[PDB]
RNA sequence: AACGCGACGAUACUACCCGCACGUUGUAGACGUAUAAGAAUAGGCUCCGGCCUCGUAUCCUAGCAGGCGAUUCCUCCGCCGGCCUCGAAGUGGCCGUCGGUAAUUCGCGUAUUGCAAUUUAGACACGCGCGGGAUCAAAUCCUUUGCAGACGACUUAGAUGUG
C-alpha cells in the first residue's frame, strides 16, 4: 500500500497563442505553469520539455492517447506565463487545457 | 490637510454605566437604558481619566473631526436622557370645535396611542402611534396641554413632530384658522 | 463612574520604534518625516537585521513590539547603537514570535529532499504517538 | 378624483378591512371551519417515523 | 501562488461586483471552473441611488415590436446580475465563451451542496481592502429587492437555518480542536526526545 | 383593447388554473380555499334590497343570477410544497 | 425630479466623427484668428512688466531685501 | 521630476577683441542631466540678458548635492507659475532630507493641485529653514508638533497580486 | 421558457434493478484534482494560559503502478447492515460484523522497457455480455362529440355500461 502519487511533471495550463490585438501566430503558445508567478521562476523552466496529451477514437499502435511534443522557449510578460514551442501548433480548442511540464533536460 | 490627530471627551456622571462595544453603545442609569450603533462613523474609543471617555480619529479630515463632534453630541445626548429624561409639553388650541385627544397604551407592541377627534370639526378620527419607550399622559396642570416624557430624546421629539404633522390644516387659511397641537416647552423630566 | 471600553489596540509610530522590513530586517524610528516616510537605522552587530541609516516607508515597515526608552529624536548611528545594546532589541527580537515563524520558515525553506523524507517518518512516528493518544480520550 | 392606487384610499380601505369585514368573515370562517371538521371526523426506520429516502446536477461532476 | 483546483467557490460576501466578475471571467478563460454564493451579499462601490439609477436605465432600455424575443431580458436577482456582468467580461458569442459560461455556475445564498465545502476569497475585489473607509456601497441584494427580486426573505430564512448548523459545526469543532492539543501534550511525553528535537531542528 | 390580456392566445388547458390561493396564517381555523362546478345557466329573481343609500332601498329589484351545478367532491390525495429561492 | 424612478435617454458621450472634425477644425480657425487679431493690437505694449513682488510668508524677506539693498549700493559705488 | 540632483552652470559670452574676459555668469539649476542643465542654463540666459548659445560657451557644470541627505529638513520654495490668467508667486514647504527631494516633492504639488508643468514652473530660491519657528505652514508644522506619534489604522496587508483566491479573510490591524 | 424546474401514476418487448467481464465507446480536458464556523476590519479568536502581517498553513504523503514472509502494532481506511439523521437542486454520524493496513526492524524478488519517448492507470456517461430477481403498458390512426374549430388543434365517448 504505497498510498502515494507518480507526479514527475509540473501542470501547466495552454491558455492561447501569441497573439496581438488581432492577429494571431499559432506558431508560439502560451502556457501558464502551475506555480510561477514571475520571470525568475519562468527562468529556472527555459528548455524544460512539454507534452500536451489527448486522446483520440482509433487506435493505431497500442493506445488512443496521442502526444505532441515541444519545449519552453522563453519567459513571456512578468506574470510567469511562458512561450513554449512544439513540432505542431495546438489545436486551438485546446485553449485551457492541461499541459505536462516535464523537468529534463535539467541542468541542477 | 489630513490632521494627524484629533480627540474629545465625553464626562460620565458617577450613577450611569456606559458599555461601549466596537462601535456599539449602551447606556445603563436609574432611568433606563439606550443603545445605539455609530458603525458608520469612524472613531476610536478609549479611557483617559476615571469618569471621562475619550474619542479620537487619526489621519482624518475636516469632515472627520466634525463627524467627531456629531458623536460626542449624541452620546452625551444619551447620557443626559439616561439621567434626567426628555420631555416635551404641547398645547392644542382651537376657536370653535373642542378638539379631543384620548391616550391610551395597548399591552401587545407596548406602545402609546394618541387619538385625536374633532380637529376643525372632522370626522375623521386620527391616531398616533408613539415609539416604543415614551410615555404620554393628558396632565392636570394647565388645559388643553399634553406631556410627552420619555429617555430617547429622537423618539420624543419625533413623536412631537407627527402629532403636530397629523394637525395640519389643508385649503384653508393659514392666518385665520388657528388650530392644532404645538411644542410649548421642550426640556428635562428631573 | 465605570466605563467599559474595547475598540482598539494599535502600536504606534514614534522615535525608539523598532520595526522590521521585508529583507527581514529590523531598524528603529529616529525621526518621522511624514505619514508615510521615517528615517531609520539598524546598527545591529547580527548581518541578517542590520540595516543602513535611511528612509524608510511605513507600508515596507512592519511594527514590532519593541521600543527604545529613551533615546533622543534625530539620534546617530553611535547613540542608537549604544541604545540598542543597552536595551538587548536583538534578543527581545529574538524571543517575539514573529521571529519564531521567520525562523521555521528558513528551516523549511533550506530543508532538503532526504531531510524532508527523514520529517515525513519522523512525523509518522509522532502521529502514531498522538493518535494513541486521543483514542484513549 | 382620487385614484384607486391612491394612499388615502388605502388607508380607508384598511381601516374598513380591519374593523368590519374582519370580523364577519372571522365569523364566517369560524362556521365553516365547525362543518369541516364535522365531516372530516365523521422502530423508527421500519416504521415511517424516522424520514428516510425514498426508493442536470448543481455541482460539477468530478 | 497560481493553483489549480477542481473547482473553487468564492464567497460573493464584501465583494466589489466588477472586480470579482473580472476575476471569475479571466479564470474562466484560463480553464478554471468557478462557483460564487452570496450573490446577494455582493457589493457595489458608490451610492445606492446610483445603482438603482443604473438599473433603471438598464429596465428602459427594451426592444420595440415584441419583448418576447430579441429584447433585452431583465434579470431581477443578484445571481443574474452577476453572471451578466461576467457574460458582458467574456465574448459569449464564441464557442469558446459558451465554454467559459458553462465554468460558472452562481447561486444566492449557500445551496447544501456546497455549505459543507471550502469558500475561499479573492483579497483584489474585498470591499475592506479596496474602497476607502469613508466612502459609500451598497448591496446587490437591496438593489434586486427594489428591483423585483421575489425571494429575499426566503434567502434570508435559509441563511439563518445554516448559521444555526454551522454553530452546531463550530461547537464540535472547538471540542475536536480541544481534544488534539490534550493528546498532543499526553503523546509528547511518550515520544523519543530524539524525534522531538530532530523535528524541531527541521521545524515541525 | 387591453395590453394586459395579450398574448391573445387560446388557454392552454380547458379547466382553468386559480393561479394564485389567499395568503395563508396559522392563527385562523383549518379550511379549503376552492372547489368545483359546472354552469348549468341562469336564471332571474327578485331580491328585497336592503342597501342603505340607495335609491332601490326596501324595494324589489330584478337580478340576473348564475346557477352552478355543484355535486359533493371527492378527496383523493395531499399534496406537499417548500420554498425555495427558485419559487 | 425624479431621476432614480425614471431616468430620461442617456446623453451619449460617444464622439462622432463628423463633430470630432469640425470642432478640430473650428479650434484651428480660433487659433488662427487669435494671432491675426494679435497682430492688429491698436493697444500700447511695455517693455517692463509689473513683477509682483516676494511673497511675504517667505521667512527669509527681510535678509534678501537688506541683501538687494547691499548689492545696489556696492554697483552704483563701483559703476 | 525624474531622478534630480543640484547643478551650478557657469557659462559666458565668448571673448572678442573689444570685451574680453567676459562676465562669467552661473546659475544653479534642477536637471535629470547635464543635457538639460546645458539647454535650461541657456535658456534663462536667453531670457534675461543679451547671451545665446552660439555667442556664448559652457565655463563649467557641477554636480552640486546634498551636504547632510542622512538629516531631515525643512524647506521653503518661493517659485511662480503661470496659468491662463498669469504668472503667479507661490511660497511652499517640504519636510526632505534633500533639496531635490524638496522639489521632486514640489513639481509633484504643482501637477496635483494645479496643473502646472515644468515650463510652466520657474523656481526662484529653495531655502532650508534653520529654525522651527520658521515653519509657516500647519502640515509640516504638526509634523513637527513635540513628541510626535500616531498609529497606522486600516492597513491593508500587502499580498502577492498572483496570490488571485485567498483561504482566509485579511485582517487591517497588523 | 415549445433546448427552465418539480411531484406522482403506469411502463409489453426492449432491457427494469443487482453482481462483475469488459469495451480497440464518448468527454472544452483526473493525476493528492484533500481542507464547511459565523461575524467585525477604528477589530477579532480562544483551551481563559494566551494568540492574530503571512494558506511559503493543516491533513495526507515510504513498499514489484507498490510483491511474499516474519518481528511488532491496535492506528488509519473500506463494504455491508441497525439506530438515527440530512429536502435550498437532499447526506452524514454512532454502533456492529467482515476485509485490507511499515508506528520499529529484517530476509527473499525487481535486472533485459537495453541512455528519454503520455508513468494507456481517475471520474461520469453510454454500449455489449453473463447469472440472480421483478413486471406483462400505453399513445396515434379510426368511428363519435360540439363546451371547439380556416385546417391542424381542443373538450368528449367507444371493452357490457348510470354504454
Amino acid at each position: 500500500p504505497s498510498e502515494a502519487g507518480h507526479r514527475l511533471y509540473v501542470k501547466g495550463r495552454h491558455l492561447s497563442y501569441q497573439r496581438g490585438r488581432r492577429n494571431t501566430h499559432p506558431k508560439t503558445s502560451l502556457i501558464k505553469i502551475e506555480g510561477v508567478d514571475d520571470t525568475a521562476a519562468a527562468n529556472f523552466y527555459l528548455g524544460k520539455r512539454v507534452a500536451y496529451v489527448y486522446r483520440a477514437q482509433k487506435e493505431v499502435r497500442g493506445t488512443k492517447i496521442r502526444v505532441i511534443w515541444g519545449k519552453i522557449t522563453r519567459p513571456h510578460g512578468n506574470s510567469g506565463v511562458v512561450r513554449a514551442k512544439f513540432t505542431h501548433p495546438l489545436p486551438a480548442r485546446s485553449f485551457g487545457a492541461s499541459v505536462r511540464i516535464m523537468l529534463y533536460p535539467s541542468s541542477i | 490637510m489630513r490632521y494627524i490627530h484629533s480627540e474629545e471627551t465625553i464626562p460620565v456622571p458617577e450613577n450611569l454605566k456606559v458599555s461601549i462595544k466596537s462601535r456599539l453603545v449602551t447606556v445603563e442609569g436609574p432611568r433606563g437604558k439606550l443603545q445605539k450603533d455609530l458603525s458608520h462613523i469612524a472613531v476610536n474609543f478609549s479611557v483617559v481619566k476615571k469618569g471621562v471617555i475619550g474619542l479620537e480619529i487619526h489621519h482624518g479630515s475636516r469632515k472627520d473631526v466634525a463627524a467627531l463632534r456629531t458623536v460626542r453630541t449624541i452620546i452625551n445626548n444619551m447620557i443626559i436622557g439616561v439621567t434626567k429624561g426628555f420631555k416635551y409639553k404641547m398645547r392644542y388650541v382651537y376657536a370653535h370645535f373642542p378638539i379631543n385627544v384620548n391616550v391610551e397604551k395597548n399591552a401587545e407592541t407596548g406602545c402609546y396611542e394618541v387619538e385625536i377627534r374633532n380637529f376643525i370639526g372632522e370626522k375623521i378620527v386620527r391616531k398616533v402611534v408613539m415609539a416604543p419607550g415614551v410615555e404620554v399622559e393628558i396632565s392636570k396642570a394647565q388645559k388643553d396641554e399634553l406631556i410627552l416624557s420619555g429617555n430617547s430624546l429622537e423618539a420624543v421629539s419625533q413623536s412631537a413632530a407627527d402629532i403636530q404633522q397629523i394637525c395640519k390644516v389643508r385649503n384653508k387659511d393659514i392666518r385665520k384658522f388657528l388650530d392644532g397641537i404645538y411644542v410649548s416647552e421642550k426640556g428635562n423630566i428631573v | 463612574a465605570e466605563i467599559n471600553v474595547e475598540a482598539t489596540s494599535w502600536r504606534r509610530v514614534e522615535v525608539g520604534r523598532v520595526l522590521k522590513l521585508e529583507n527581514g530586517s529590523l531598524a528603529a524610528i529616529v525621526e518621522i518625516i511624514d505619514h508615510k516616510r521615517v528615517l531609520a537605522d539598524g546598527p545591529s552587530s547580527d548581518p541578517k537585521l542590520a540595516t543602513p541609516r535611511g528612509i524608510v516607508p511605513l507600508s515596507r515597515a512592519l511594527l514590532t513590539p519593541i521600543v527604545i526608552p529613551k533615546l533622543p529624536r534625530g539620534a546617530r548611528t553611535g547613540a542608537v547603537k549604544k541604545a540598542w545594546e543597552a536595551y538587548g532589541v536583538d534578543a527581545k527580537w529574538k524571543e517575539t514570535n514573529w521571529a519564531k515563524k521567520q525562523l521555521q520558515q528558513e528551516r523549511r525553506q533550506s530543508l532538503t529532499d532526504f531531510d524532508r523524507f527523514k520529517v515525513m517518518r519522523l512525523k509518522k512516528q509522532r502521529r502514531f504517538e498522538e493518535r494513541k493518544a486521543l483514542a484513549k480520550i | 378624483a382620487k385614484s384607486a392606487r391612491a394612499s388615502r384610499i388605502k388607508e380607508n380601505h384598511q381601516r374598513f378591512k380591519k374593523n368590519i369585514a374582519g370580523p364577519v368573515e372571522a365569523a364566517r370562517l369560524e362556521r365553516l371551519s365547525a362543518k369541516l371538521m364535522a365531516i372530516a371526523q365523521a422502530s423508527g426506520v421500519k416504521s415511517g417515523k424516522s424520514i428516510g429516502r425514498k426508493d442536470s446536477s448543481i455541482v460539477f461532476p468530478m | 501562488m497560481s493553483s489549480f483546483e477542481s473547482v473553487v467557490v468564492i464567497d460573493g460576501k464584501g465583494h466589489l461586483l466588477g472586480r470579482l466578475a473580472s476575476i471569475v471571467a479571466k479564470q474562466l478563460l484560463s480553464g478554471q471552473k468557478i462557483v460564487v454564493v452570496r450573490c446577494e451579499a455582493l457589493n457595489i462601490s458608490g451610492e445606492f441611488f446610483r445603482a438603482k439609477l443604473k438599473y433603471h436605465a438598464y429596465l428602459r432600455k427594451m426592444t420595440r415590436y415584441n419583448p418576447t424575443r430579441g429584447g433585452p431580458f431583465h434579470f431581477r436577482a443578484p445571481s443574474r446580475i452577476f453572471y451578466k456582468a461576467v457574460r458582458g467580461m467574456i465574448p459569449h458569442k464564441t464557442a469558446r465563451g459558451a465554454a467559459a459560461l458553462e465554468r460558472l455556475k452562481v447561486f444566492e445564498g449557500v445551496p447544501p451542496p456546497y455549505d459543507k465545502k471550502k469558500k475561499m476569497v479573492v483579497p483584489q475585489a474585498l470591499r475592506v481592502l479596496r474602497l476607502q473607509p469613508g466612502r459609500k456601497y451598497c448591496t446587490v441584494g437591496r438593489l434586486s429587492h427594489e428591483v423585483g427580486w421575489k425571494y429575499q426573505d426566503v434567502v434570508a430564512r435559509l441563511e439563518e437555518r445554516r448559521k444555526a448548523k454551522g454553530a452546531a459545526y463550530y461547537e464540535r469543532k472547538k471540542l475536536a480542536a480541544r481534544q488534539l492539543s490534550e493528546a498532543k501534550k499526553a503523546a509528547a511525553a511518550k515520544v523519543d526526545p530524539k524525534v522531538s528535537e530532530a523535528l524541531a531542528a527541521y521545524g515541525y | 383593447g387591453s395590453l394586459a390580456f395579450l398574448p391573445r392566445k387560446r388557454a392552454a388547458r380547458h379547466r382553468g388554473r386559480v393561479k394564485s390561493f389567499p395568503k395563508d396564517d396559522p392563527k385562523k381555523p383549518v379550511h379549503l380555499t376552492a372547489a368545483m362546478g359546472y354552469k348549468a345557466g341562469m336564471t332571474t329573481i327578485v331580491r328585497d334590497l336592503d342597501r342603505p343609500g340607495a335609491k332601490a332601498h326596501k324595494k324589489e329589484v330584478v337580478e340576473a343570477v348564475t346557477i352552478i351545478d355543484c355535486p359533493p367532491m371527492v378527496v383523493v390525495g395531499l399534496v406537499g410544497y417548500i420554498e425555495t429561492p427558485r419559487g | 425630479a425624479g431621476t432614480i424612478n425614471k431616468p430620461k435617454k442617456p446623453t451619449s458621450k460617444r464622439k462622432t466623427t463628423r463633430l470630432r472634425a469640425k470642432i478640430s477644425k473650428r479650434a484651428a480657425e480660433k487659433k488662427r484668428k487669435e494671432r491675426k487679431l494679435a497682430r492688429k493690437n491698436p493697444e500700447w505694449r511695455s517693455k517692463l512688466k509689473k513683477d509682483p513682488g516676494i511673497p511675504n510668508l517667505f521667512p527669509y524677506k527681510e535678509r534678501l531685501l537688506q541683501q538687494r539693498e547691499e548689492e545696489r549700493i556696492r554697483r552704483k559705488e563701483e559703476l | 521630476m525624474g531622478r534630480l540632483q543640484e547643478y551650478q552652470v557657469i557659462g559666458r559670452h565668448l571673448p572678442t577683441e573689444a570685451n574680453p574676459n567676459p562676465a562669467l555668469y552661473r546659475m544653479r539649476i534642477f536637471a535629470p542631466n547635464e543635457v538639460v542643465a546645458k539647454s535650461r542654463f541657456w535658456y534663462f540666459l536667453r531670457g534675461l540678458k543679451k547671451v545665446k548659445k552660439a555667442t556664448g560657451e559652457i565655463v563649467s557644470v557641477n554636480v552640486i548635492s546634498e551636504k547632510h541627505p542622512l538629516k531631515v529638513k525643512n524647506f521653503g520654495i518661493w517659485l511662480r507659475y503661470d496659468s491662463r490668467s498669469g504668472t503667479h508667486n507661490m511660497y511652499k514647504e517640504y519636510r526632505e532630507t534633500s533639496r531635490v527631494a524638496a522639489v521632486e516633492a514640489m513639481y509633484a504639488d504643482m501637477a496635483a493641485r494645479h496643473r502646472a508643468r515644468f515650463r510652466s514652473i520657474h523656481i526662484l530660491k529653495v531655502v532650508e529653514l534653520e529654525k522651527t519657528e520658521d515653519v509657516k505652514r500647519p502640515y509640516i508644522k504638526q509634523l513637527v508638533a513635540k513628541n510626535l506619534s500616531f498609529p497606522l489604522p486600516h492597513r491593508v496587508p500587502k499580498i502577492s497580486t498572483k496570490k488571485i483566491f485567498s483561504a482566509k479573510r485579511p485582517s487591517t490591524f497588523s
